[PDB]
This record gives structure tokens, sequence and C-alpha cells, in this order.
RNA sequence: ACCCCUAUACCUUCUGCAUAAUGAAUUAACUAGAAAUAACUUUGCAAGGAGAGCCAAAGCUAAGACCCCCGAAACCAGACGA
RNA sequence: CCGAGCCUGGUGAUAGCUGGUUGUCCAAGAUAGAAUCUUAGUUCAACUUUAAAUUUGCCCACAGAACCCUCUAAAUCCCCUUGUAAAUUUAACUGUUAGUCCAAAGAGGAACAGCUCUUUGGACACUAGGAAAAAACCUUGUAGAGAGAGUAAAAAAUUUAAC
RNA sequence: ACCUCGGAGCAGAACCCAACCUCCGAGCAGUACAUGCUAAGACUUCACCAGUCAAAGCGAACCUCAAUUGAUCCAAUAACUUGACCAACGGAACAAGUUACCCUAGGGAUAACAGCGCAAUCCUAUUCUAGAGUCCAUAUCAACAAUAGGGUUUACG
């Protein structure tokens, strides 16, 4: 109750909120690429580096090579030093290491729970 | 696109916003509460620009662009609510008070609410004299003591806001002589 | 309106089955000796005295909608809910001599 | 209702009252719930039971019913095996 | 109107501008643990709790643990999860170590300390054993809080422990009839010559537990005392069968008189209900008729009866009816 | 859309109850408690009472 | 996902999110109007609706063209 | 009735006006005027 | 006696009404609250009361005490009228 | 005196509509709402009165009564103490419920008109004094005689341009 | 265009309460088939009718949903049960126009004129100096504004 000194003890939603690099890891072998992707992701989790997605686009038509990508964000310029050095050293077998960026031309399907407050703030 | 019910509470009470001198010596202090039309602003820009050269002296809009809607027998136009105490227009540069006061107060005359062109020194001066007057008073009885104590049952007549208002505000009107 | 509110205030004596509160959503949560109905209506399971306290909330593991909220909550944080309690007044029964046999 | 009959000059009972209500000798009146036979498919079982029960009437309803009915209906009846025999008298009633 | 908080409000300190950097309770169980921790912490606001109120030992241990895990055959059991522990062996040497410490809790849970000695707890160091002989072949063990019928407990039990004088005591805490607080004294032995029990003097002869019918479960405790020097006990105990009003005493008042002389060492307590044996105790040993007790319940609540009980089922009238048989007045 | 239909029991004969079904659905055979026999028994359709 | 909101808001709610869009705007319902009596769009009391009918159509279409991906396909019916 | 905020100066309740009369500022005047003093 | 001072006729329908609106020239005569259930009050008798019938788980018998005046346009039946 | 003649009778037609209603004296005594072929009316409730039975009532201190919305005021509920004398229940009837103005919080969309509507409170259908006469502003209530006395509210202030 | 029920704008913290108006929905659907029987004590849309929660007990098993609805009589049925856009939604078993040929009882002139209130509209004067006046603010005009007064118009009340 408002006047009582216990007020707003039930407040919860203030603690939450209701309101970029891409790494290529292509290999011919399909037993190798995902393993190293796993490893990089684990390194990211440990050092508090935000990850978006690990997307995979289909194998090239025939001979056949498939691409594994990891999205990373929150990396500082200074911290990049340490990070990139390790991911270069850990390279398993002639895997093309790329660092790609969103070029403002690379929209998401919003969930029903997310849409209601979005609508509320829209109007 | 939303219509607003007319909340006259905005004009009531002292201005707590844009009451600070910012990179400028001279400003027009509002002594009352009113809504500014676009016509007012048109006059503002015209007069100030034609008076003094912008290279030597600079003028600053310290008031937001109109956004409060007005409903008329549907929304027709937009207005800006201003409470008493807001510096509406700031002016700075290598200049003197004597030479600016003329056009500045002339521009302030056309304002719908009461207003005064003031320097930094003059504004702070009047703040000082007012707060000296309140401690200098020879009347045992202030509005403050009576209102808060509920002395004569005066709260029956008074409003809840009056306690905050110290009796210095009555509608859109600010009384500086009141202590 | 729906006439929903607190029926029995703090330190009120309440017989078993009485309504403590009615609510559209879960404003007050059932505590000790307090049952909740189909319509979230709080009633006294025992005769006694009503108390209102703040207690730390742990939802049922199966109840995903609240569990997920807990998961998103940062470390060190605890949800508090208001809980209503009936402190029973009279002990369950007494032992009495019937006969010397 | 008819205060004075044209044939005998005495009060008359409203027969609408007699085929809906049971009056107990003590002064209470018993009714059934309205719509207890109506649309039972849509009603909930708890609702259904609340409907089947025979209820009492408040003071004003009871007063109105007594005015609408003659003294004959208020006498004491010693029926053989009426299922309402016990309810005719009160027990442990202080005001 | 607002009133400032009297104490540190929860979640106030831990908040930050950014949340993305912070670790969340990824697990349900994580939060659960923290919530439990919060329940123990005292709070300024109203809480449910308010109203519902040497060095070489380590060296040997590490050596023995290293020796145990050394054998490959031992570890072969655990990985196949077809592994066992000697239950008896664990029990045997637990009593030496963590026996008394656990036993303290049970005594305070059953409220022995609060009832016997007004909350004056002690750790029961000596591993006391009591056995009750049933026939010739088997004897019932008395643990802490165990259930034993007074049929079995009809004669003097066999008590054994490591010892170097002593005083042995048996009390029925809740057994008493005439007074609430008071207790009966079953059999008292003083100036016990160590391990040997029989040679010590018999102050009070053995009496079996006698809990009345429907009086529920009765707890009976053995108390042992470390007697440094012998004492003459002029307590007016008169061996004969007995008269109950002489068996009544207070353990607290008894120990008060002899605080400095002796100190407790071990406890063992058993619970019991009524049995057919108890009947013979009143009849033979006491020469009195058996008291029987019932658990009754308080009368049901009904609101004050109204003259016009509006929108009530017809059965409202039957709530305030005392008899079920028809009545006729003057008729 | 739905229709109300009457359900009678094979066993404990002389008891019936009412239920909803879609018109498009197959003829309804059900299991329900009969207090005549004080047992859970099979029930079968006889007729449609009304359309709802 | 089934939602019951104004279709016009979608343009500013979600953008560049769909590769395929189908826009079935409210029309005069020619066959339906000729046959159905009740709730007819042509009922003379509801004349006002028809005056604000054409603009609405544009609005709804536009919302689709704002929500579609670059190179995304919208069909209007 | 009328709104609390008006374009013109609203007429007060008499009681309130009597209050305004009583709680007016009084300036202190010295026994000897300061300008006349050296 | 007047002069002095104080004093916004009555009824009725409206929240105010001074006054606004109906009603009154004045005198005499005439001109408008009729009853039950149930309660209360005071008696007689009392597990019974009542001068058949009826009521009764202190009731029953008796008494006392409660329910206005004037006014339409109409509708129908039978006579009378060119 | 014919959109259906006149007379007698039914007939004291019916009228939620208008008008009227007859000795003296004293006492208690006002504006929650609901349904209604209903808002010119009834019925129920609320208030009101009388009689009866019995025990608490009013004022109240601590403790207590929500999150969400992105932000919250005068306050309100509950309530021992206390100061007080009323309250609930039972029996029996009537009658009343179209208000207006002022202060405050608001919304109507003219910063709005003794203009409309919701809430809190005051006043008016009861006496008296004062503001010019004066429903609503201020002072004041329990009744008679007096050629005694003390008081309450209670009478607007203001005067101006040289250099 | 409406008449019943539930929301959204108004609702600040027990209950109730932003009229009128402007808008959004409801006249169900899905899942069980113990949506069995019985019974302490309570809540309630300001009456009544209706509506709502529920301990314990007898017998078994190891509901979602904001509204989603309809009295009596009567009719159908062996019984159990069923029946309305009675939506004018507390529901008359079943009935439309026109009257300036009109009548009676009344209320007002809550429709208009007459009389009143505000002054949105309109009228007038001042205050500021843009800009005209082939130079020149104030011979005479006059921009964007502010400040006053009257009650002639047009609306509002
Ligand atoms: C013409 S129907 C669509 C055709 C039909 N669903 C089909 O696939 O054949 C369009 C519907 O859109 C609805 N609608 C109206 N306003 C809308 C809006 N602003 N946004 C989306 N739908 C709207 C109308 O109710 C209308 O029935
Ligand atoms: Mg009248
Ligand atoms: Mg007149
Ligand atoms: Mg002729
Ligand atoms: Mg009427
Ligand atoms: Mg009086
Ligand atoms: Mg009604
Ligand atoms: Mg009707
Ligand atoms: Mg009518
Ligand atoms: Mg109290
Ligand atoms: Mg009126
Ligand atoms: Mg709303
Ligand atoms: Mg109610
Ligand atoms: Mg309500
Ligand atoms: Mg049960
Ligand atoms: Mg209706
Ligand atoms: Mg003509």
């Amino acid at each position: 109750y408002k006047t009582k000194p216990t007020h707003g003890i039930g407040k919860y939603k203030h603690l939450i909120k209701a309101e970029v690099l891409n790494i290529h890891l292509t290999a011919y072998d399909m037993t190798l690429a995902e393993s190293y992707a796993q490893y990089v992701h684990n390194l990211c989790n440990s050092l508090s580096i935000k990850v978006e997605e690990s997307y995979a686009m289909p194998t090239k038509t025939i001979l056949t090579t498939h691409e594994r990508v990891v999205q990373i964000s929150g990396l500082s310029a200074t911290f990049a030093e340490i990070f990139l050095e390790i991911i270069q050293s850990s390279l398993p077998e002639g895997v093309r290491l790329s660092v790609k960026e969103h070029t403002e031309e690379d929209g998401r399907f919003k969930a029903r729970p997310e849409l209601e407050e979005l609508l509320a703030k829209l109007k | 696109v939303r219509r607003e019910p007319k909340n006259l509470s905005d004009i009531r009470g002292p201005s707590t916003e844009a009451t600070e001198f910012t990179e400028g010596n001279f400003a027009i202090l509002a002594l009352g509460g009113g809504y500014l039309h676009w016509g007012h602003f048109e006059m503002m820009r015209l007069t100030i620009n034609r008076s003094m050269d912008p290279k030597n002296m600079f003028a600053i809009w310290r008031v937001p662009a109109p956004f409060k809607p007005i409903t008329r027998k549907a929304i027709d136009h937009y207005v800006t609510p201003v409470k008493a105490g807001r510096l509406v227009v700031e002016m700075g540069g290598r200049c003197e008070f004597e030479e600016v006061q003329g056009f500045l107060d002339q521009v302030a005359h056309k304002l719908p609410f009461a207003a005064k062109a003031v320097s930094r020194g003059t504004l702070e001066k009047m703040r000082k004299d007012q707060e000296e007057r309140e401690r200098n008073n020879q009347n045992p009885w202030t509005f403050e003591r009576i209102a808060t104590a509920n002395m004569l049952g005066i709260r029956k007549v008074l409003s809840p806001y009056d306690l905050t208002h110290k009796g210095k505000y009555w509608g859109k009107f600010y009384m500086p002589k009141r202590v | 309106g729906r006439r929903q509110g607190i029926k029995k205030m703090e330190g009120h004596y309440v017989h078993a089955g009485n309504i403590i509160a009615t609510q559209r959503h879960f404003r007050w949560h059932p505590g000790a000796h307090v049952g909740v109905g189909k319509n979230k209506c709080l009633y006294a399971l025992e005769e006694g005295i009503v108390r209102y306290t703040k207690e730390v909330y742990v939802p049922h593991p199966r109840n995903t909608e609240a569990v997920d909220l807990i998961t998103r909550l940062p470390k060190g944080a605890v949800l508090y809910k208001t809980f209503v309690h009936v402190v029973p007044a009279k002990p369950e029964g007494t032992f009495k001599l019937v006969a010397m046999l | 209702l008819t205060y004075f009959s044209a044939r005998k000059g005495k009060r008359k009972t409203v027969k609408a009252v007699i085929d809906r209500f049971l009056r107990l000798h003590c002064g209470l009146w018993v009714r059934r719930k309205a719509g207890y036979k109506k649309k039972l498919w849509k009603k909930t079982p708890a609702r259904k039971k609340r409907l089947r029960e025979f209820v009492f009437c408040n003071k004003t309803q009871s007063k109105l019913l007594d005015k609408m009915t003659t003294s004959f209906w208020k006498r004491r009846n010693w029926y053989v095996d009426d299922p309402y025999q016990k309810y005719h008298d009160r027990t442990n009633l202080k005001v | 109107r607002r009133t400032p908080p009297l104490g540190p409000m929860p979640n106030s300190d831990i908040d930050l501008s950014n949340l993305e950097r912070l670790e969340k309770y990824r697990s349900f169980d994580r939060y659960r643990r923290r919530a439990e921790q919060e329940a123990q912490a005292p709070h300024w606001w109203r809480t449910y709790r308010e109203y519902f109120g040497r060095t070489q030992q380590l060296l040997e241990r590490k050596q023995a643990i290293q020796e145990l895990r050394a054998n490959v055959e031992e570890e072969r059991a655990a990985r196949l999860r077809t592994a066992s522990v000697p239950l008896d062996a664990v029990r045997a040497e637990w009593e030496r170590t963590c026996g008394p410490y656990h036993k303290q809790r049970l005594a305070e849970y059953y409220g022995l300390y609060r009832d016997l000695f007004h909350g004056a707890t002690f750790v029961p160091r000596v591993p006391l054993h009591v056995a009750y002989a049933v026939g010739e072949d088997d004897l019932m063990p008395v643990y802490c809080g165990n259930e034993v019928t007074p049929t079995e407990a009809a004669q003097a039990p066999e008590v054994t422990y490591e010892a170097e004088l002593w005083t042995l005591l048996l009390t029925s805490l809740d057994g008493h009839l005439l007074e609430p607080d008071a207790e009966y004294l079953h059999w008292l032995l003083t100036n016990i010559p160590g391990n040997r029990v029989a040679e010590g003097q018999v102050t009070c002869p053995y009496l079996p537990p006698f809990p009345a019918r429907g009086s529920g479960i009765h707890r009976l405790a053995f108390l042992l005392f470390k007697q440094d020097q012998p004492i003459d006990f002029s307590e007016d105990a008169r061996p004969s069968c007995y008269q109950l009003a002489q068996r009544t005493f207070r353990t607290f008042d008894f120990y008060k008189k002899h605080q400095e002389t002796m100190t407790p060492a071990g406890l063992s307590f058993f619970q019991c209900r009524w049995d057919d044996s108890v009947t013979y105790i009143f009849h033979q040993l006491l020469d009195m008729r058996e008291p029987v007790f019932e658990f009754v319940r308080p009368p049901p609540y009904h609101p004050k009866q109204k003259r016009f009980p509006h929108r009530q089922p017809l059965r409202y009238l039957d709530r305030y009816r005392d008899s079920h048989e028809p009545t006729y007045g003057i008729y | 859309k739905n229709i109300l239909v009457r359900m009678v029991s094979e066993a404990g004969t002389g008891f019936c109850f009412n239920t909803k079904r879609n018109r498009l659905r197959e003829k309804l055979t059900l299991l329900h408690y009969d207090p005549v026999v004080k047992q859970r028994v099979l029930f079968v359709e006889k007729k449609k009472i009304r359309s709802l | 996902r089934v939602t019951s909101w104004d279709g016009r808001k979608w343009g500013e709610l979600e953008g560049d999110t769909y590769d395929r869009v189908l826009v079935d705007v409210p029309c005069t319902t020619d066959r339906h109007s000729l046959h159905e009596e009740e709730n007819n769009i042509f009922k003379r009391s509801r004349k006002k609706e028809r005056q604000i009918l054409p603009v609405l159509q544009v609005q709804l279409l536009a919302a689709g063209l704002l929500a579609t991906k670059p190179g995304g396909h919208v069909v209007y019916s | 009735g009328s709104k609390a905020v008006t374009r013109h100066r609203r007429v007060m309740h008499f009681q309130r006006q009597k209050l305004m009369a009583v709680t007016e500022y009084i300036p202190p005047k010295p026994a000897i005027h300061p300008s006349c003093l050296p």
C-alpha cells in the first residue's frame, strides 16, 4: 500500500526490460566445422561476449562445401586483440576465417508476446 | 495523432523548467502563464533578427515548438504552454544591457502573458530582494502559517494546491508582491 | 463495479469458510490456512485471525509463464508478493475423562 | 384482492399464492427457485443444486403473502405423514 | 503521501544501468536457492515467521581417503553403480563421532530439554544402550523416539555403556494424571559402580509405563548422571505396587538441589501407547479402576438464528434443533 | 453448429443425461457414471433434442 | 500467428520482414451485396463508409509494401 | 460555476480575500530615516 | 386621532417567489376520511377459550382505535324529433 | 352549439390530471438507489415515526490494505485507548425522494454563460443580526416576561510624464 | 441512430461514482464425461428476483474463457428433459397510419416570437514600429501582436 513504508516491494518489471561481427568457418568436412564453432561460442560465453545466431546457409551444388557462421557482438577494440589472436591460433585445418559486418542491407519475425507492448507504445 | 482534453493545470504554478541562464546574459522572464501561438513566434523571429546582427550577438530559442492541440467547432492549431518564470528567449555576445533592453522589452510587450527583459545581474537581484523581503516582514501573519495550520478553518475556502502555491499564484496569474 | 476488494481486514476474527478477499487478478496471494477458489477468491480454511505479510515468491516448476520470468531475472534478485494468513485461535481438541472403569 | 366479497362480504385469498408457496405454522413461507427447470444443459452442477433447494422468504415477502391469504391457511394441520411436520415450530429462538 | 522505508529495500543494491552484462538466474533452481536464503534473513516488515513463531585428525583422514580410492577394484564398483556400504559398520562408529550431536536435536525437537530442565540443553556424550527382554530370545532396543509397547516394557531393562559412580533415571514426562507439569518416577538407581548396574542401590523399584486409554502417545526418557562422589538420598522413597501421589516429582527441582554434585551424560527416550498390560497395572499394582480418555472436538459454529432466514435451504431450521424425535406441546 | 442429444445407458436401464456434439461428428457412444447401478457404464444416443 | 489489430499500423510496426504478402482489402462485395440484405455496405444509412472506402484501400496496400522485404512479392486482390 | 483557471482575474471567495488583506507584506520603517542621517 | 420608528396581504402549485401563477366583492346558510388482515392497548377465563361451526405448543373471547369531496371528452340500451 | 341530433337510463361511468379538504395545544421529523408500455405514477430499498427487547455504537493508534502502466495529491478503509450515549434487533403503519447556489477536484470541448454532468463538503424547504434591498455570502440556533448587561459579524482604497 | 450484457477515453489509494455522447466487442467456441451426490460458513452489481465461492462427509482417480444471456403461465414428453432476435432483452398470448374537421384533462410556453446570460462572431479606441507614402514610421494608410469597452447582427445557453 502506497502510504505504508513497504510500498513497491512487489515491483519486479523494473529489474527486467519490457521495451556486430559475423565469423565464417567453412570446411569441406562436415565433422569439423561445427566443432570449432562450438569452441568459439564457448570462448564468447566465458568472456561475456554477446551472440546473436549460428546460422547455416545450404551446401553449394555439385564438389560440395558447407558454411558455418557465428554472429558476435559487444566486442571492444582493445579486447579484440586478445580474442582474435586465440581464434587464429585455434584454427583446426585450413579453415577460412572471416570477419563480416552488417552493412544495413543484410527485420525479424516478432513473437506475439513481444508485439503487444510494441503496439501500446506505437499508439 | 491524438486529441488531448484541456488540462489547464499546466499553466498553473511556478515554472520549474528553463529557469536557468545558459550561455547568455540577457533573457525575457515570463511573469504569467499563457499559450504561445505560431503568430507570436513569427513576430519573435522577425523582430529579433532585424534588430541585431547575428555575427556579433546570438539569440537562443529556450521554448519548445508548439505541440499542444486546440479543439474548435476538431483540432486546428498548436500552442505552447508557459508557466511564470521561464526564460522564453536568451541573448548573448559582446554587448551591453542598455542597448538591448529597448527592443527586448518592446518584443516582450506583445507577449500574451506578463513578461520582462532582464540581464543575469538584474534577474538575480530581484530573486535576492524577494527573499530579503520575506525575512524582513513586520507582519506576524503570513498566508503560509494560516494555510498549513488550518487556522480559521481556512482550508474550507482554500484549495489543496494553495499550500504549495504559498498564496503567490491565483489562476494563470503570478503576484510577486505577495509574500 | 464488480464490488471486489478486501472483505476482512488485518486482525479481524474469521470463521472457517468466510471470504477474506475478492479479486479479478492475483493482488493478494493465499498464505497459511487460506484457500483460493476458481475465481481467485480468498477464503479462510480455519477459524482465526487474518494477517498480511510480504513473502518471497517461488512459482511451481510446471508453471512455465512465471518460471521463464524467474530465468530472465538477474542474479541476486527475489520476487515479493503480498500473502494473507489465518492464524488459528482454538486448538484442534481436548482430552476428557468419561469414566472410571 | 377482494376485501369484501359480493356474495358473502368476506375476504378472499389469491390462489396464485397458494399454488406457489408453503406457509409454516410458525410464520415462515417456503418457495422454490425460479428457473429450476429451465435450460439445464448450460447450467453448472453447483448452480443446479442451488436451484433444487426450497428456500425461505424475507419479512416483507412474508407479510405480503399473509395479507394475500385467509386465516384458514394459517391454522395448524395435523397431517398423517407430511414431510414438513418438524419445521412447523421453532427451537431455541431468542428474538 | 509517502513514508520512507525503515530498512534496505530488497533488490535496491543489485540494480544497474545495464542488465545485458549481468548474469541471470539461468536455472529455476538457482533462484530457488537464493529465495531460501532470503527466508532465513530477518526483515523489518511483517513476515510469516513473526506470527508462526585435532590437526592430526585431518592428516589421518586424508591418508585413509587416499588409500580407499587407490584400489582400482573399489572404483570398478562405483562406475558400474553396483556398489554397497556396510550399514552396521557405519552405525557402529557414528555414535562415537556424530551420535550425540544429532541426538541433541531430537531431544530438543521432542522438547525434552524445555520440559525437563526448562531449556537447559546438553550434548549426550556417553553412548547409552537400553534393551528390553522379550521372552528369552529377543530384546527390544531403546533408541531415541522409538515406539515400545508397555507389554514388552513390563520388567527391568538391561542397560549397558562404557563407564568409570552414576545415577540412572526413568521418567514419564506426560504420563501424570492429577497435575499437568508433574511427572512420575519409574525406577531410580544411585551410586552405580560403573558398568555394573545391579550392585547399585535400588531407591525406587521398577514400575512399567502406564499411559491411559485415548491419551495418545507418551514419551519416556532415560537420564544418566555422572556421579563423582556418593550422596545419601533422603528423598522419602519407600519401596513396597506403590501409591502414585508419592511417585510425583519435578526433574528440574530434583536436579536443582544436586547441580554441582552430578551432571548428565546420556539420554535415551521411547514412546508408548496404551495396551492391555496397562489395565493390569491399575488393577493389580495400583488397586484402582482404569481411567479412560477421549479426544473430543469443540462444538460447531453457527451464526445467531434469525426470525426470517432469507434465501436459506429448508435445512437451516435443523441446525438449531437439539432432538430428532417429534414433539407435541400441550397436545 | 452443435446439437444437444440424449444419452441412455445399456446397463442400469432407466437413466439418461444430456450432452453436446457436432452435427458433423459420428454417432456418439460414451462412458458415464450411472447412480442407479452406482457404476460407470456405456451410454448410447437415441435422439437429438434441439440444435444449438 | 493470429492477431486482431489495424492493418495500417503494420507498415510502421514491422518493416522488411516478409518475402510474401497477400492484401485482400475490404471491397463493395459485389455478389454479396446483391444477395445479402442485412449489413449491406450499400444501405443508405452507411453511405459515409463508402466516402472513406477508397483511401483506406491505399493505406492497407501501403502497409504491405512497407512490410515486405526488398525484392519481396506483394499480391493485391 | 466557473473553471479554476480563467482568462480574466477570477473573483475570490470573500473569506479568501479577507485572508489576503491580513497576510499582506508590512515593511519595517526605522525611527530615524536613513537618507537624512549622515 | 395623525405626525416619530418598525413592518414585501392570504391560500394553493413549484427548489427560490418578494411578485411571478391560480382562487376569493362581501354577509348568512350548506359543503368533504366510509372498512379488513395483522399488530398494540384494556378486561374475563386459562391448557384451554368461545351461548354448536372456529382457534389453540399461552392461547382464546370481548372492546377500543386505521382507509375523503367536486369535475371531462366518451361508450352502450331504449324512447323522442323533418 | 352535427367528424355524427336530443332525452332518459346504465351512472355517484372512468380520470396516474386540475381544484378543494372544516377546533386548540405540544412533540419527533428531509434528497443512497433499483425495476417499471416508466420518468405527471407505482412497488422494493433508504430515510422517517411509534412500541418492545437487549448490548455496545460514535470519535478512534499501532499494525495492515498491488503489481502492471512509468510514474502518484488532498485523502479513504480497518481500528484499542479515550471523550462520550447511543446502537443493533423485534412488532406495526404511513409519508418523502423534479432540488438551486457557494468552496474544492475534475470532465464537457468558448480557460465555458446564476451553461451540462460525477465526487467531497457547506448553506437553503426552521429563528435571529449584518452585507443597500438580499434563498445559497458572514455572525448565530431549543423557544416565556424585563423600561438590565457583555459581546459576534459588521463603514474600500487610490492621483501620474521638463532636463 | 439506439433500448440487453462486457470493455476501451475519463476512473490517482476500502466500496460506489465522469452524465450525455463517440467508439470496440457477446448472443459462443474448444476439452472433459465423478459438468456425481451431499453439506459447515460466507460474497453479491446498492431492493426483490437472479448470480458467486466453499471446508468436512458418501462414491471414484492415481477445465479454458471479459460478456457468451431470458422469469411465470403454457405446450411437448412414460420419465429425464426441451421450447422464444419474448433483442422494446423484469418479457402484454395476439393490434398500423392520418386528422388543418378535430375533442377533453393538464403542463408549459424545457419548440418559436417577446423578455434575460455570456460575448464565440461583430463593432470601436489605444499600445509596438514592420512596410507604404518615387526622400520622410506617425499628412494619410497599415503587417504580426497585446490591452480595453458597448450589447446593433450571427450562433451558443
Ligand atoms: C475482403 S475481406 C478479405 C477477403 C477474405 N478473407 C478472403 O481471403 O477471401 C477483408 C476484411 O478486412 C476487414 N478489415 C476492415 N478494416 C481492416 C483493417 N484496417 N485492417 C485489416 N482488416 C480490416 C474487414 O472486416 C473485411 O471483412
Ligand atoms: Mg401538479
Ligand atoms: Mg401575477
Ligand atoms: Mg316539411
Ligand atoms: Mg402519471
Ligand atoms: Mg420540534
Ligand atoms: Mg421498474
Ligand atoms: Mg414492459
Ligand atoms: Mg407513462
Ligand atoms: Mg472500535
Ligand atoms: Mg422543478
Ligand atoms: Mg470506460
Ligand atoms: Mg445485494
Ligand atoms: Mg455496482
Ligand atoms: Mg467428501
Ligand atoms: Mg426492460
Ligand atoms: Mg383545408
